[PDB]
RNA sequence: GAAAUUGUUGAAAGGGAAGGGCAUUUGAUCAGACA
RNA sequence: CGUGGAGGUCAGUGACGAAGCCUAGACCGUAAGGUCGGGUCGAACGGCCUCUAGUGCAGAUCUUGGUGGUAGUAGCAAAUAUUCAAAUGAGAACUUUGAAGACUGAAGUGGGGAAAGGUUCCACGUCAACAGCAGUUGGACGUGGGUUAGUCGAUCCUAAGA
């Protein structure tokens, strides 16, 4: 149940037509709804090093594709609704276009 | 040594009603004065041809 | 505007506190209290201001000396040691 | 305390009450009317679904110019809403009445909410300020809520 | 907690402005007892409160 | 009292407004200001034909 | 102002010391019909015109 | 602890108002029993 | 016919319940109205013969107070902009810290002052009301602390003037 794998999210087709003051605040919610259906639990936490990689070039100027690694961890607290939670952190790669989704080996 | 709870059981029961008494007198002062609050002598209207 | 823009310049007083009556009625440029001319020897009181004489008449204050004169008259302005 | 017109017996019932609560009377009346007569567990699942934004509360009397929705179709109405403050204040009294019934010893499997009413409370004045320098009123409509859950007989 | 007065006292102690004061996020439970300015100086020398560096305005293109 | 009902300094607002033409207590900042005075149908006014 | 007079400071001192709630043991007296300090004043609502 | 105004329960009615007058059916309620 | 008081009388009614109030319950009168039953309630009140008047309301853009429909409606749209994690907490779009992104751009959204304000300054505790959403926050609420001069001003001088 505790799985972790990497995805490429095409944010260009999510932030199309969105207002310029809301591109990166929409991108946060689109990454949350991405990780709400891949490994489909609620309570998706992003990383601050993911937030500052969304927000690298302002409100407008989110990158076209991001490379994430979503980890469905098990909740350490009591958590009396949805006892699993995702955790989304970026993968530092150059030119994140051209990669499929792969399952990283648990260690 | 251990004694954990310490708060006042009469000084809050005597404040929860003097607060509502103060609030009730404030409300009955608002509503017994809010009839002629909008009485403006020498009010000219900015409407004409 | 003569209403809301011209109420912004209201920041210097024309009346201050009087010494004979303690209320903010002492004009500063002309130096006369408008509720009881302070410079004048007589307090202002007019017969058309019959309500305004009620707020300043005898009995509105402490009456430090005058509240004892009837008690002293009733005994007849007696002096000396009381009794055994 | 004296309650409303309750045609039940006191040996099988348990009541709860709240006065001067600052929920709106118009929304809290529809919240209190949507669960009138229901089972206790069915009402407690239903209000949690309302807060989870499925299965809206049908607005029936105080419903002028509110929006139409697709979740009114289970009640026949076309106008319905999801008042969160009203659902939370009703849910607290449902929990308190369930606790009073468990302290009296009634079995919680057959508790249904028989009598439930809201009344207006004294308003709470506060000013709004309008054009051309005139005050109006801008006040709240608090509500008393009272509730009785009783156990189902033959 | 509420370190809004500790950040003010640290700005006044270090002498740099409030936008250059760094309070340690893993040590708010220790920072919260620093009500004095002496305790703020103790935290400054202890390394819990650090002055941040001046943002660079370069004159190289000029 | 011969001064009962008439310890007010009130005068009517007249037409040009949408209130009745009874004498109204001028001023402001209290609940009394604006209220109808001096009448016999009023509250705080002298009676009709005060008893002598 | 910051450069005030003693006649103004002496009245501001009285207006400070008059700005307190009613003492709690006043309400325990026998024929006590004083329920709250009805001459309370703060700088937001009403100004003292001195 | 009245009325305006409101909630719940019960009864009844309801094709672009509602209310009222005369008459009777139907439902409720009351009456005296001529005891 | 009805109301508030007065002089007589019923050696009138009443804590075993006076007055009041509610009552698609009953009776009498053409009617004004009067009487009874039930519920509520808690200290005084009626019948008749007369006397007296501040004596009967549907209206006066009536006076004062209270409440509706509109209506959970109009709206809560100027000042470029917010996002993530953690802490606290019953509860976090709004508090605190860190990380980002931005803004005022030295005629500033900075640092002081004059009028004016009066304790708003600062700390601890608190969130019923106020902050036209919220609130664990606050110029709010409760309790306290705080303003140190031979040199800075007033004080002294005169101006237009009083
Ligand atoms: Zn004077």
């Amino acid at each position: 149940d505790v799985v972790t794998r990497e995805y490429t999210i095409n944010l260009h087709k999510r932030l199309h037509g969105v207002s310029f003051k809301k591109r990166a605040p929409r991108a946060v919610k689109e990454i949350k709804k991405f990780a709400k259906l891949h490994m489909g639990t609620d309570d998706v936490r992003l990383a601050p090093e993911l937030n500052q990689a969304i927000w690298k070039r302002g409100v407008k100027g989110v990158e076209y594709r991001l490379r994430l690694r979503i980890s469905r961890k098990r909740n350490e607290e009591e958590d009396a609704k949805n006892p699993l939670f995702s955790y989304v952190e970026p993968v530092l790669v150059a030119s994140a276009k051209g990669l499929q989704t792969v399952v990283v080996e648990e260690d | 040594r251990s004694f954990l709870p310490a708060f006042d059981k009469k000084g809050v029961q005597t404040q929860q009603r003097v607060w509502q008494t103060e609030r009730f007198d404030k409300k009955r002062l608002d509503k017994r004065s809010a009839k002629f609050v909008n009485n403006q002598p020498h009010y000219r209207d900015q409407l004409l041809q | 505007g003569k209403g809301t823009p011209s109420f912004g310049k209201r920041h210097n007083k024309s009346h201050t506190l009087c010494n004979r009556c303690g209320r903010r009625s002492f004009h500063v440029q002309k130096k006369t209290c408008s509720s009881c001319g302070y410079p004048a020897a007589k307090t202002r009181s007019y017969n058309w201001g019959a309500k305004a004489k009620r707020r300043h008449t005898t009995g509105t204050g402490r009456m430090r000396y005058l509240k004892h004169v009837s008690r002293r008259f009733k005994n007849g302005f007696q002096t000396g040691s009381a009794s055994k | 305390a004296r309650y409303g017109a309750t045609s039940t017996n006191p040996a099988k019932s348990a009541s709860a009450r709240g006065s001067y609560l600052r929920v709106s009377f118009k929304n809290t009346r529809e919240t209190a009317q949507a669960i009138n007569g229901w089972e206790l567990t069915k009402a407690q699942k239903y209000l949690e679904q309302v807060l989870d934004h499925q299965r809206a509360i049908p607005f029936r009397r105080f419903n002028s110019s509110i929006g139409r929705t697709a979740q009114g179709k289970e009640f026949g109405v076309t106008k319905a809403r999801w008042p969160a403050k009203s659902v939370k204040f009703v849910q607290g009294l449902l929990q308190n009445a369930a606790a009073n019934a468990e302290a009296k010893g009634l079995d919680a499997t057959k508790l249904y909410v028989s009598h439930i009413q809201v009344n207006q409370a004294p308003k709470q004045r506060r000013r709004t300020y309008r054009a051309h320098g005139r005050i109006n009123k801008y006040e709240s409509s608090p509500s008393h809520i009272e509730l009785v859950v009783t156990e189902k007989e033959e | 907690a509420n370190l809004r007065t500790q950040k003010r006292l640290a700005a006044s102690v270090v002498g740099v402005g409030k936008r250059k004061v760094w309070l340690d996020p893993n040590e708010t439970s220790e920072i919260a007892q620093a009500n004095s300015r002496n305790a703020i100086r103790k935290l400054v020398k202890n390394g819990t409160i650090v002055k941040k560096a001046v943002t660079v305005h370069s004159k190289s293109r000029t | 009292s011969e001064k009962a009902g008439h310890q007010t300094s009130a005068e009517s607002w007249g037409t040009g407004r949408a209130v009745a033409r009874i004498p109204r207590v001028g001023g402001g900042g209290t609940g009394r200001s604006g209220q109808g005075a001096f009448g016999n149908m009023c509250r705080g006014g002298r009676m009709f034909a005060p008893t002598k | 102002a910051a450069q005030k007079s003693f006649r103004i400071k002496q009245k501001m001192a009285k207006a400070k010391k008059q700005n307190r709630p009613l003492p709690q043991w006043i309400r325990l007296r026998t024929n006590n019909t004083i329920r709250y300090n009805a001459k309370r004043r703060n700088w937001r609502r009403t100004k003292m015109n001195i």
